[PDB]
């Protein structure tokens, strides 16, 4: 399925996916689009930030969605 | 009234810049003090705060701020900054604060967001002291402590005397 990636500048990436996508599978598939290390990606959906851990399909993130990539801050 | 310029507090170099961020935004809500009322804590950098951090946190103490990505939220009061590699958050003195959204607070919102004005009786009763009580747990665990206080506060006004 597709989904598409919005980063801060506005910018929209479009994704293939599956549901069973780990969020990490996510980011690498970003950094193969964008040049993005995963090392400093952030995924929010709805507000809600998104985990390495856990897959698409636990955040119900379907055909369609919309992702938001910010940038990892720590200070 | 419209005001100009830019009204900013700079936490000290302790380490816990983060934290006294979200202290001064409080502090300055319920007291006008647009500083941090924390003890000051020291830290190495893997006890550092991310945006993940201050964002639940901002969510659990229910603060009218947003983490400034990009764009800045038109609805958010305060503005927290990653200047450099310290925290730093930015007051609109001259403007009712006003409850915001999830996406709002997180700084990935669009154009035409939209926030209700913040209830006066708005920032939760013991607010400021549930961050006191959690600040100096590791920084991924703060969010998780206020939480905690906020939900099952220890109702003793001196309890803190009574623990020792
Ligand atoms: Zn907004």
């Amino acid at each position: 399925m597709q989904i598409f990636v919005k980063t801060l500048t506005g910018k929209t990436i479009t994704l293939e996916v599956e549901p069973s996508d780990t969020i990490e599978n996510v980011k690498a598939k970003i950094q193969d689009k964008e040049g993005i290390p995963p090392d400093q990606q952030r995924l929010i959906f709805a507000g809600k930030q998104l985990e390495d851990g856990r897959t698409l399909s636990d955040y119900n993130i379907q055909k369609e969605s919309t992702l938001h990539l910010v940038l990892r801050l720590r200070g | 009234v419209p005001t100009c310029g830019i009204t900013t507090y700079s936490p000290p170099t302790d380490g816990s810049c983060g934290w006294h961020v979200l202290a001064a935004i409080m502090n300055r809500m319920i007291n006008g003090d647009f500083t941090s009322p924390l003890t000051q804590y020291n830290r190495p950098e893997d006890d550092w705060a991310s945006d993940y951090d201050l964002v639940q946190a901002i969510q659990c103490l229910q603060l009218p701020a947003t983490v400034v990505r990009n764009r800045a939220c038109p609805n958010a009061k305060y503005l927290i900054k990653l200047n450099g590699v310290h925290w730093e958050v930015e007051v609109r003195s001259g403007m009712a604060p006003r409850s915001l959204p999830r996406e709002c607070v997180v700084g990935v919102c669009s154009e035409g967001c939209v926030a209700p004005p913040y209830p006066a009786d708005g920032l939760p009763k013991r607010a400021l002291e549930a961050l006191a009580s959690a600040y100096r747990l590791p920084s991924d665990c703060v969010s998780s402590g206020i939480a905690d206080f906020l939900a099952n506060p220890p109702p003793q006004e001196f309890w803190t005397l009574d623990k020792m």
